[PDB]
């Protein structure tokens, strides 16, 4: 069982390739080339973005995951058998990448923003979430201390509303 | 490091050109063909209530757009055009 | 917005990833409420009786491209996930014959009058392309239905296909 | 169906030429009739009728025969409409 | 010269999802090819669905037919033979004639579905034919130019009445008539056909001219519908 | 944000509520202020079932005589209406 089903839309193919490679260590290896294949995508804005397109043919879908499995072998791995299928079963896994980094947050790092009546943007690199939470919290608001503004907490308009109501 | 460049100008290339030096930004591509709906992939400058001639002889009406394909209406029959067009 | 999801829909799910092996075995994805969605059979001839290994029988009327559904000719508690499909290759094939007569057999060809088993002719298959234009001729020979009405105002004949519409 | 519509189009359209028949542009008229959904055999028989009248001089007709599919259908009134204009 | 085909995918009701491969897309209502073990297997596209996969729903029975069956395009519509030929015959909406009665070749097979006349085309006349039944020769003109209709549920039999009309005509008919059996009862159809053949109208050995197509009720629905279109291929050739 | 109230919709009923017009949860919608609450219960109850249950055996009045003597209304009677 993965750590946690990811609700589908076309992360059925990443939860599947997380459940495989789970199955062998394939952990950092099957990550590392996703994040290789993701900035080679990036790497080219065009035929690599514009690639990520419904209207390529299948021969065409076929050859520009060939082509981009190309480059050495940064597509070691099962990652070469799963881009091969999507390229005729969903043309579009960029979203399945992000999908893969956060199963694998989710096998390592897990870790997400708090909020409540914050609006920053940190991380707790921790499998606790009864200690280290605020050790990072105080660090993000004593280092940077950047644009985690709510404009105001919410509970004013709680109280103006709860006055102008009776 | 050519090798990247090379793949990329590879990838690029042997695309007819669909993705070389038109980028369906002007020009479409025709995904499907209903009736005389023409759902296209490209044409990334065609407005609303566009007639558009979809390169089979036979014109058309762009009566709506959507998120990835353009539903252009085609004014002929639908044997007239052909899928990928 | 850079562009549009990953996807829109999907047709296969289990991650194997792999080469094809089920030819002539299936697999049962989707099954319940007398339909069944088989994963397998890759180029089974439609409307082919399949069994089911649980022991139910079935023919598979549905053939999309990613799975083959196939209809649960039976109560369908004995079917489940993942259980094994053979195919048996035939339309459907029922023994009927001149020694049918006479007692009551299921609509399978399987007499369970419960008077005993059933000798025949042999099983045929149960869909075929009826006698065309060619080897018949107008039907001459009348039927007696009996009934006064029946045989003199509406005289339905010998070896046609009338019908008795009603409420 | 048509209670006399076809032929009360018919009618109207040929009594103008009573008034188009002089030379007073104030109430001399170019009419025109849009044809949504029309057999061709129909729109035949009116444009005869109207010829043999003498009435091919200052009438128009928008042709949409039954033949044409629904995009010719839904924009002919419409680009009737302009020409009107 | 390049045999386009393609792999039919996917059988669904009475459709058969054939896809296709690169430029091999074959067009909507252009003849596709299966050649099957109990014969030929007639599937006229549909709606060409994209994913370089254009519908059919098959002018033949959907039994028997077996996913990834390669299916080859015709290179154009749906065909049958065009001219004297074909008189005396019983054109099936395939065109195999169900007869038995041997492939009478004509000069060309033209594709079913084409343009009409123009209105440069489109002419229009006042003409009375001579339907030889009193009732239509007095009370109902029928047109040589336009159409002429009918009525009448079960038990009246117009196409009786309609096979009277044509030996009348053909009787003092300069040129010849033609059917078009849209999905007439099997049994109504071999009786048509004896009346037709004995009555010197389907001269079996002469040179007959009411080529009668039937597209005999017993199909898929999809050659029942294009069995008119065929007729109509016909008498406008 | 969505928070989680953590209870099935509940309203605020109780007998305070007498004369009191109540929103959809039961928020007071006159401008009366709060109203006492003798329990919060959620919105959709099991009604009670055979033994729990009983026959009609007191009657009421419709007060409009309606047809009321005629078709009556007692106690539990799930009386319909319709009309344009």
């Amino acid at each position: 069982p993965p750590p946690v089903r990811l609700f589908g839309v076309e992360g059925t193919y990443a939860t599947a390739l997380y459940q495989a490679a789970a199955k062998n260590s394939s952990i950092d290896a099957a990550f590392q080339s996703l994040q290789k294949v993701e900035s080679t995508v990036k790497k080219n804005p065009k035929l690599g973005h514009l690639l990520l397109n419904p209207a390529l043919s299948l021969k065409d879908r076929n050859s520009v995951i060939d082509a981009i499995v190309e480059t050495h072998k940064n597509l070691d791995g099962y990652v070469v058998n799963l881009l091969k299928v999507l390229s005729e079963n969903n043309r579009l896994g960029c979203f399945e990448k992000i999908a893969s980094d956060f199963g694998v947050l989710n096998d390592a790092h897990n870790g997400l923003l708090k909020g409540t009546v914050t609006s920053a943007e940190p991380l707790d690199p921790k499998s606790f979430k009864r200690i280290e939470k605020a050790l990072s919290a105080s660090k993000l608001v004593g280092q940077g201390k950047s644009l985690k503004l709510e404009n105001v907490v919410k509970p004013e308009i709680k109280g103006g509303l709860i006055v102008e109501l009776g | 490091k050519a090798q990247p460049t090379e793949v990329s100008s590879i990838l690029e290339e042997r695309i007819k050109g669909v993705s070389d030096e038109a980028n369906l930004n002007e020009t479409g591509r025709v995904l499907a063909v209903g009736d005389g709906i023409a759902r296209v992939f490209g044409l990334n400058n065609i407005q609303a209530e566009e007639l558009v001639e979809f390169s089979s002889g036979v014109k058309g009406m762009a009566l709506n757009l959507e998120p990835g394909q353009v539903g252009i209406v085609l004014f002929g029959s639908d044997r007239l055009v052909k899928e990928g067009e | 917005q850079p562009t549009e999801v990953s996807s829109i829909l999907e047709e296969r799910i289990k991650g194997v990833s792999d080469e094809a092996n089920l030819n002539e075995t299936g697999r049962v994805l989707a099954v319940g409420d007398g339909i069944a969605r088989v994963f397998g059979l890759n180029n089974i001839q439609a409307e082919e009786l399949v069994e089911f290994s649980s022991g139910v029988k079935g023919m598979a009327l549905n053939l999309e491209p990613g799975q083959v559904g196939i209809v649960l000719f039976g109560s369908d508690r004995l079917v489940k996930e993942g259980e094994l499909v053979k195919r048996t290759g035939n339309i459907v094939d029922v023994p009927v014959g001149p020694g049918l007569l006479g007692r009551v057999v299921d609509a399978l060809g399987n007499p369970i009058d419960g008077k005993g088993p059933i000798d025949a002719a042999g099983r045929s298959r149960a869909q075929v392309k009826a006698p065309g234009i060619l080897p018949r001729r107008s039907v001459h020979e009348p039927v007696q239905t009996g009934l006064k009405a029946v045989d003199a105002l509406v005289p339905i004949g010998r070896g046609q296909r009338e019908l008795i519409i009603g409420d | 169906r048509q209670t006399g519509k076809t032929a009360v189009a018919l009618d109207t359209i040929l009594n103008q030429k009573r008034w188009n028949n002089g030379s007073d542009e104030s109430k001399k008229l170019y009419c025109v009739y849009v044809a949504v959904g029309q057999k061709r055999s129909t729109v035949a028989q009116l444009v005869q009728t109207l010829e043999q009248h003498d009435a091919m001089k200052y009438s128009i007709i928008v042709a949409a025969t039954a033949s044409e599919a629904a995009p010719l259908q839904y924009l002919a009134p419409f680009t009737a409409a302009s020409i009107g204009e | 010269s390049t045999p386009i085909t393609g792999k039919v995918t996917a059988v669904i009701g009475a459709i058969v999802d054939v896809h296709f491969e690169q430029s091999e897309l074959p067009a909507i209502l252009n003849a596709l090819e299966i050649k099957t073990p109990q014969g030929k297997l007639v599937l006229e596209v549909a709606q060409h669905l994209g994913e370089n996969t254009v519908r059919t729903i098959a002018m033949d029975g959907t039994e028997g037919l077996v996913r990834g069956e390669k299916v080859l395009d015709t290179g154009g519509p749906i065909s049958v033979p065009v001219g004297r030929e074909t008189l005396g015959r019983i054109i099936n909406v395939i065109g195999e004639p169900i007869d038995e009665r041997g492939p009478i070749k004509s000069k060309l097979r033209k594709p079913i579905h084409a343009d009409p006349p123009s209105f440069a085309e489109q002419s229009t006349s006042a003409e009375i034919l001579e339907t030889g039944i009193k009732v239509v020769d007095l009370l109902a003109p029928y047109a040589r130019g336009g159409k002429i209709g009918l009525f009448g549920g079960a038990g009246v039999g117009k196409t009786v009445f309609i096979q009277e009309l044509i030996n009348n005509i053909a009787k003092a008919h300069g040129g010849f008539s033609v059917f078009t059996g849209v999905g007439e009862r099997t049994r109504e159809g071999n009786d048509l056909y004896r009346e037709m053949k004995e009555t010197g109208v389907i001269n079996l050995e002469g040179e007959s001219k009411v080529a009668l197509v039937f597209g005999q009720m017993n199909e898929p629905p999809g050659a029942r519908a294009r069995v008119a279109l065929t007729g109509l291929t016909i008498a406008e050739y």
